C-alpha cells in the first residue's frame, strides 16, 4: 500500500527523528520483499562509501549492524499487535448461541 | 559375499526397495543461513548473595537469543557428602519476563524435578558436574558452577527469542537466590560459620544473523509455539504409620499440557524425595552404628529404592471422570518415563504424560486444562510402618508400605508443562491465543 | 570529491590504491559478456523456508540420516571440456 | 559474533549460499487432536507359575501402542539371588490377529533383545522394572512392569484395532514354572513361595473424527516386524579341542539381523562360563566361591574370557556371506556399528541392516530366496581352570573356562519384516 | 471421536501454515537395494611396534564406510597398567585418495574425539574394544578393534564411492607406536619378552544394486566431508609460582565446525591431568605407596577438574575477541553440555562455532580461510598444590592446581572443518587445498 | 560495583551530542604514601565502547598508562596524576575521589561528538571492568589488605545541547565521522638474561 | 641491581638482572576508521 | 639434541612498467603450464629365486610429456639401488665394518 | 594452491628424481651444494 521510500538522508526508513517537518504520521517503511526497496536501500546506504574490491560479499562494511527496526511509524501500532494476539474469531459463546461447541472456551 | 545377498531378491523386497525413493550413501545436506554464536556476559542488578533477588536485562548484542547459563562460585562449608546440587538449590527461582509480561517461571525444585525426569546417562552426570562437587572435594574447596536455564528459547535455536524484533520490549530474567544452601552455608538447620557468599554472573548466547535474515526478523511478524511451566505448591496429606492417607488435589492448571510431574519431599532437605533409612546411601551415616534417619547423606540424597517413596497409587480425574485407570506409584515412577522419556527417574518423582513424547518439543498430544473446570490429582499414600533404622524392615517389606520417616515428606510439588503462543509484532512481544 | 567514478550502487570502488574510474578497470569487465553461473553477492530472495520438524520420521529412522536420491544434483564441469567461461563467479559489486 | 560473520568465503557458498533452511525458526509437520488412555485388560485362565493365560485386547480406543504386563513377585531369597525375575517369569508371549499368529517373544529373547538394543539409563530403568536392584531382602514384594517388544509397542506406530472390526487381537502369555530367587533356587523349590499376580495393560489412542474414520474404512498395508526363532544343541566345547558346528538356519523373509547366544538352561540369562572372579559365580572371589552356580544378581558380564565363541561365519546359498570373524567382533563391533550400546559376553549379533534398532528398513537379507543358510561356529578350547583367577584372567584369545562346557544350549534368532494387510475389518500377514 | 477427546481433556492442537499431516499417518520410505560385507585387506610392511604399514583398499564392493583395524596385543603387566593400548598403538592413520592426502588421525585425536563425542554405553563399549576392562592379568591376550573415524567411517552418508573412483585408489597408511603402555613398556621401561602385535585391517564394503551402481559410476559427485586439522605445540608450562599465559597462532583454514584441545604429559598416553594422591589420580593413589610421578594407567582419564591446568581461554580472530574470555571449566563442561550431550574429562576442552558440531549436517562454521590472524589465548592455573596431600588438592581453590600439573608440557590443538570431495570420471580430490 | 566486578552503563539521550566522559571512583588508601601508583587508573582495568552492539573501541588500564606516558605532558600530566593518585603524601585510610577521564576519540574533541540524536535506535554503551586488585588500595604486591573498602563509582557524561538549526541538521542528516580506534594484543617477551 | 656502581655505570647494551622480570609485552596500535550514521543507526565502515 | 630447522620462503617478484601492467590487468590470459601427477605403489618385490613382474595401472590423465619412475627403500631417502660391499654402495663398503 | 584450487604438488622424492633426470654437470653440483654438505663437514656443523 503506502510503502515509504528510503531516501538519501534516511537510507533505511527507520524513522528515528526523520519524521520531523516531513510526514510526522509516517506510514510503514517497506516489507523488504514486496516492492523491492532493498536495492535502493543499499544504493542509499553508500552515497560515498569506498569498498576495497576484496570484500566481494558486501559484509566488511558492517552492513549487519544496519537494518530496519520493527516499528518505522510514529506509533508502536498496538492495534495491529493486539489484533495479532487476540480479537480473532469474532462472536464468542457468551454473546451469540451458535459458536459454542460442548467444550469450554478457547485457549 | 555381499553380492550373494543382492541376488536374493523377491516380492517381499518390493515393499522395501522397489521403486526406491531414498538412499543412505550420498547425503544431501541443506544449505542454511549464515550466523555466528557469541557468549556475552550480562550486567546483573542487585547484590548477589544468599537470599538476594537480582535481575538482568538482556543486551541487544545479537539478533536472536538462546542459551542462558548462570555461573555461581560456591565454597564448601563441609566435606564431601555434605552438598547436593548446591548450585540448583541456590537458584531458588527464575522468572522470564517480556515487556513486563511474565512468560514463565522456574523453581530450584523444578530444576531438580526436570533433571530427575528428562536428563540422562552422561548428560545427567555432566549436568551434576556443573552444579555439585563430584570428585570428593573437601571443606574450603572453591568451585565454579554453571546452571543452564531451560526456558523454551534455551532449548533449541528454533525457538530463539527474536530480540531484534522486540523494539519496545525488553526481556528480563529475574533470579532469586536461596537464603540457604546445604553444605555451603548451612548444615541441616544450622548455619556454617565462616561460609562465603556466592559469586554470580549471567551469560547469554547471542545469535548473530546475516543481513538478509536479520532484516527479515526485524520486519516480519513472528510466531512460536513455546513452552511454559505451571506450578502449584501444596501440602501432602499427612502420611501415617497407621493408615493409607489419601488426598484429592484440585489443580489450578490451564493451557495444552504436555505432561504433569510431581514429587513429594521433605522441604528441609533440597532434593529429598524419599524417606530416610539405615541402608547404604539412604541416610546420613547409613549402614552403620552412627546412622541417623533424621538427616540424609546429602551427597547421595536421591535414590532408586521405591520402598522409601510415599505414594502408593494415583490417578487424574477430570470433571469427575477418571482420565486413566488408577496405577501404582511405581507405574508413574518407572513406566511413564520408560515410555515417554527413556531415562531413569528416582524414587519419589512421578510423571504422567498426555503426550506421546513429552521430552520432545514437537506437540504430540496435550491435555488442555483450560477446558477442564475441575482437574484433580488423586493420591493414595503407603502406610508408613517400616522401621527406617532396621534394614530387615526396610529391605524385606511389602508393596503397600513405606518408612516411618516418610511422614516427613509433607511437601507436594505439582508441575505442569504446557504450550502457549509467543507472538511478536511492531516491536512488542508477549503471549497469544490460537 | 569523486563525482565522476564507477558508482557500484552507492559506493565507489578501490582496487589498486586508486578509485575505480570506469567499469573497464574492474576484473568483471573481462567476463561481462558471458552468462555466469553464480553471482557472488548471493542476495537471498524473500526469506528462507523454515525447518519442518516431526516426531514420527525422526523416531522411526532412529537417526540413519535417510538422504533423498531424487534431487536435481547440479553437475560440475566435465574434465574434458576445460572450464566454461560461465564457471567464473561474477563479483558484480554494482 | 560479528567477527565470524565477516569471515565469509567461497568455501561457505556450499553451506549457506541460496539457503534452504534456517535453524532459528521451526515449524511442526505433525498434529494430533488425539488422546492416550491406560486401560486394564481381562486375563482369562488362571495366573500362577507354569500356567498359560491370555487376553483379548478390548476395543476401547482406535489404535494401540505400548503394552505392559504387570507382575507381583516376592523374594524367595536375599538380594543377589534373582536375575531379571519378571523377565524370566514371562516365559513367552504370542501375538495373534484373526487367529493368525503374527509374532512371538520368549523370556530369553527379551534378555537377548535387551542385551543388544537397550542401553544406558534406559537399560537400567528396564532392570528396575523387572528385578530387584536396591539389595532387597527375602520376603520383599514388588510390582514389576514388563513392556512388550512387538512391532507396534516408537510413538509413531500403532496397531489399528479400529480397522479390525471382525478380527480379535489376542495375547497369549506363558508363565514360567520356575523363577530364580522367587520360587526356586537353582534346582530347589522354595517352600512357601507366593504365586504371582498378573495384570495386562494396554495404552490406547483415541483418534479424532477424520483420522478415526480413515483407519476404520480404508485398506492398509503395515510393514511390521516378526521374530523367528530356532533352538538347538550346541556342539559341546571341550578342554581337548575347538568344537565346531554348522547350524542350518530355517529362516525366511527380509531379515534385518541375526542374533544368538549360548547358554546354560538351568540359569536364566547365563551366557557365559562361571568363574571364581568377582561377580562370575556365586561367592566368586572368595573361599566360598562355587563355579557351578552363578551370582544370580550378576549373571550377565562383559568379560569375553568367559564366552565360548572363538569365531563365526554365515554361509548363504553355499557362499560365505562375510569373512570369518572372532566372537568379539559379533559381541563388541557389530553392536558398536549397528546399535551404539554395549552387548554382554556370550551374546552375538550380525546385522544386515545399517540401523536394526530403528523401524525403517535399512538393508535386509531375504531368506525367502535362500535355500541354504548355515551358521558356522568355532568354539573356544575349555582348558582354563575356573577356580583359579590367574588362569581365568591371564589367558589367551582361543580359550575359556572348563565351566564353559555347561553352556550347551544355542538360541538363534532372526528379526524380519512382513506385511500386515488390514481391510474391511479383517487382516493378516501376506507372507508366512 | 470428539466426545472422547473432550472426556479425556480436549486434546485439540495448534496447526501451522505449512502442509500438515496427522501424527499417526506414516509411511516407510522405499530405498535402494544394498548389502554390506566385511572383507580383510592385505597390509604391506612389517607389523610391529614403531613400524609403518599400509594397505590399499581392494575394489570388492562399490562404496566403503566403516573401517576397523584389528590388533592383537598382550599384557606386559597386570590390570591397571594399560590405558586404551589399542588406541595408543595406532599412532596415526593417513587417508590418501589418488595420492592426495584427504585427512589424518592421531592416537591422541582418537582419545580427544572419544573424550568429547562418544558417550554412555557407546563409550564403554569403545573402551571394551580398545582396552583390558575386565581386570585381565599379565600374559593375557586380546583382539582389539579400533574403528577409524574418517568422515566415511562415521556415516554411510559419506561412503566413499570406490565405484566412481575407477582410477584413484584409496589407501591407509598406519603408524604403529614405538611403545604401548602396559604392553611393551611400563612408563619409560621396556618390558623384556613383550610380544609384537598382530594386525589386520577390515573394510566394510557396500554392494549396490544396478540403478545406484550405474548412477555412481557415471555421474559427477560432490561430497561435503570433514577433515581434521592439527597443530602440535609446546605448552606454556604452568609455573608453581604464578599463572602462565600463552598466545597460540592457529594455523587453521576452512569452514571449521569446532576447535578442540588438550594439555598432556607426552610420556603417558591419555594423561590430560595432573597426578595426585587421591584415588585414581596416580599410581598407588590413596595409600602409602602412592607416587605422583606416575599415573594409575587404568584410571589415567578423570573428571577431577582440580588436576586440570587451564584457568581460562578466548579465541581472537583478526584482532577481535570472538567471545568473552571464559573459564577452562566452561570449555570442559558447558560447551559439550550445550552442543554434544556427553561428559568431557578434565584437561580436555571444546569450543564450537556450530550449533550441532557432533552432527553430519553443517550448522554454522568459522571460516579460518578468511581470518588472516586467528589466535587461541590461554591462561593457566598456578601449580602450587602438594599433590601428595589430598587435603591440599581437594580442599583448594579454583585458580590453583597440583605441582605435578607442570608435567603437562605438551599441547594438542585440533580443528574439525568442512571441505569438499569432488569425484569425476573415476578421479577425485579436494576442492580446497 | 566492586573490585574485580564488571559493570556497565548506557548513555541516555539527555542532550543531542556527547563528548567528554569522566568516571569517578572513590578509594581509601590501604597503606601509606608511596604505596600506590595511579590507583584509579589501575582500577579502571578496561572500558569497552559499543554502538548498536558493535564494538567501536576498547581501552585498558595499561593503555591509559601508555597513552599518558607518551601523549600527556607538563602540567596536563601532573594534573592528570592528581585526579588518579595521591600526590601530597596522604596516609593510610585517606579517602579520595578520583576522576579518570576516558580518551575515546569523542572524549577528546567536540569535533567528534557522538550524534546521539542521530543514533535514535542504537544504544551507546560503556562496559567497565574494575581491577580485582589495586596496589596500595586493596593489595600490597600479592598480599591483600585487610579492611580495604570497595570502590564507589559514578559515570559522568558531558552533553552538548544544540540550538534549533544545528539540532535539526543532526537529527535529519546522515553522518560520517573520522574516528580513532585502539588495537591491542599481549605477547610474551623473549626474556633476556645475564 | 642491588649495586649502584653496576647500575648507574656499566654500558649501553646491559641492563639489570631484574629486567628479566619484565616478561610481558604490550603492543598497541592507534588507527583511523570511519563511523557511519544513517537512519538512527551506526557502525564502522571497516570491519 | 637435534635442532629444529629455521625456515623462510623467498619469492622473486617482477615489476612491470605502466604499459605491460595495464595489459595484464585488462586482457584475459591463458598459460600452457606443467603439472606433476604422482602415486606410490608397492613393488612386486623380486627374490633370490625369481624374476617378479608387475602390471601397474597408470592412473594418469592430461597430455603427458613424460613418465618417470624409480624404485626405492622408504627408510633411506634417495636410495634407488641395492646396497653392496663395493666402494660407496653401503655404509662402510669395501672394509671389515 | 591458487584461489583454493590445487594447481600442482611436488614431493621430496620428486625433487630427487627430477634432479636425477634433468639437472646436470655443475648445475647439479651447485644444486647439491645448496641442499647438502659437500665439503666434508662434521657433526654440529650448521648451514643455510
Amino acid at each position: 500500500k503506502s510503502c515509504s521510500k528510503s531516501s538519501a538522508n534516511n537510507p533505511f526508513s527507520n524513522a528515528t527523528v526523520g519524521a520531523l517537518l516531513d510526514n510526522e504520521a509516517r506510514p510503514p517503511a517497506c516489507s523488504y520483499d514486496d516492492n523491492d526497496m532493498a536495492s535502493t536501500m543499499r544504493k542509499n546506504f553508500n552515497k560515498g562509501l569506498f569498498r576495497n574490491l576484496d570484500d566481494v560479499y558486501e559484509v566488511e562494511n558492517s552492513q549487519r549492524q544496519f537494518y530496519t527496526m520493527p516499528v518505522t511509524t510514529a506509533a508502536p501500532d498496538l492495534t495491529a499487535f493486539g489484533q495479532f494476539l487476540y480479537g480473532s474469531k469474532g462472536k464468542t459463546c457468551k454473546e451469540d448461541p451458535s459458536a459454542c461447541t460442548p467444550a469450554f472456551a478457547t485457549r | 559375499g555381499g553380492l550373494s545377498q543382492l541376488v536374493a531378491y523377491g516380492a517381499q523386497d518390493v515393499y522395501l526397495t522397489g521403486n526406491p525413493q531414498i538412499t543412505f550413501f550420498k547425503t544431501v545436506y541443506r544449505r542454511y543461513t549464515n550466523f555466528a554464536i557469541e557468549s556475552i556476559q550480562q550486567t546483573i542488578n542487585g547484590s548477589v548473595g544468599f537470599g538476594n533477588k537480582v535481575s538482568t536485562q538482556i543486551s541487544r548484542n545479537g539478533d536472536l537469543i538462546t542459551d542462558i547459563v548462570v555461573e555461581f562460585v560456591l565454597t564448601k562449608g563441609g566435606n564431601g557428602g555434605t552438598t547436593y546440587y548446591p548450585a540448583e538449590e541456590l537458584l531458588q527461582d527464575v522468572e522470564l519476563e517480556i515487556g513486563g509480561q511474565r512468560i514463565d517461571k522456574h523453581y530450584n525444585d523444578w530444576f531438580r524435578t526436570y533433571d530427575a525426569l528428562f536428563r540422562m546417562n552422561d548428560d545427567r552426570y555432566n549436568y551434576r558436574r556443573m552444579t555439585d562437587w563430584v570428585n570428593n572435594e573437601l571443606v574450603g574447596a572453591q568451585k565454579r558452577f554453571y546452571v543452564p536455564l531451560i526456558f523454551f528459547f534455551n532449548q533449541t535455536p528454533g525457538l530463539a527469542l527474536p530480540l531484534i524484533a522486540l523494539q519496545y520490549h525488553e526481556v528480563k530474567l529475574y533470579f532469586t537466590l536461596a537464603s540457604q544452601v546445604q553444605g555451603v552455608n548451612y548444615n541441616g538447620s544450622s548455619a556454617i560459620a565462616g561460609a562465603a557468599q556466592p559469586t554470580m554472573s549471567v551469560w547469554v548466547d547471542y545469535i548473530f544473523l546475516d543481513t538478509q535474515e536479520r532484516t527479515r526478523f526485524a520486519q516480519l511478524p513472528h510466531e512460536y509455539l513455546i513452552e511454559q511451566l505451571q506450578f502449584t505448591g501444596s501440602e501432602t496429606a499427612t502420611p501415617s504409620a497407621t493408615t493409607q492417607a489419601s488426598q484429592n488435589i484440585r489443580l489450578n492448571f490451564n493451557h495444552p499440557t504436555k505432561y504433569l510431574a510431581w514429587n513429594f519431599n521433605n522441604p528441609t532437605n533440597y532434593g529429598q524425595y524419599t524417606a530416610l533409612a539405615n541402608i547404604p546411601g539412604a541416610c546420613s551415616g547409613a549402614g552403620t552404628a552412627a546412622a541417623t534417619v533424621t538427616t540424609p547423606d546429602y551427597g547421595n540424597t536421591g535414590t532408586y529404592n521405591e520402598q522409601l517413596a510415599v505414594l502408593d497409587s494415583a490417578k487424574i480425574q477430570l470433571n469427575g471422570q477418571d482420565r486413566f485407570a488408577t496405577r501404582k506409584g511405581s507405574y508413574f515412577n518407572k513406566v511413564q518415563p520408560y515410555q515417554s522419556i527413556g531415562g531413569v527417574t528416582p524414587a519419589g518423582v512421578y510423571l504422567y504424560s498426555f503426550a506421546l513424547k513429552p521430552a520432545g518439543r514437537q506437540p504430540s498430544g496435550t491435555c488442555n486444562f483450560s477446558r477442564i473446570d475441575n482437574a484433580t490429582l488423586s493420591l493414595t499414600y503407603k502406610t508408613c510402618s517400616i522401621d527406617a533404622t532396621s534394614p530387615a524392615a526396610v529391605l524385606g517389606n511389602t508393596e503397600t508400605v513405606t518408612a516411618n520417616t516418610a511422614t516427613l515428606l509433607t511437601a507436594l510439588n505439582i508441575y505442569a508443562k504446557n504450550y502457549n503462543v509467543l507472538r511478536i509484532m511492531s516491536g512488542m512481544g508477549g503471549l497469544a491465543y490460537a | 570529491g569523486y563525482e565522476n567514478s564507477y558508482d557500484a550502487n552507492g559506493a565507489r570502488l578501490v582496487m589498486d590504491g586508486k578509485v575505480v574510474k570506469s567499469e573497464c578497470q574492474l576484473p568483471s569487465y573481462q567476463i561481462r559478456n558471458s552468462k555466469h553461473h553464480t553471482q557472488l553477492p548471493m542476495r537471498s530472495l524473500n526469506e528462507p523456508p523454515p525447518m519442518v520438524e516431526d516426531l514420527v520420521d525422526e523416531s522411526l529412522f532412529e537417526g540413519l540420516q535417510g538422504y533423498p536420491v531424487d534431487e536435481k544434483l547440479d553437475l560440475l564441469t566435465p574434465p574434458g571440456t576445460a572450464t566454461p567461461s560461465s564457471e567464473w563467479a561474477a563479483i558484480n559489486y554494482g
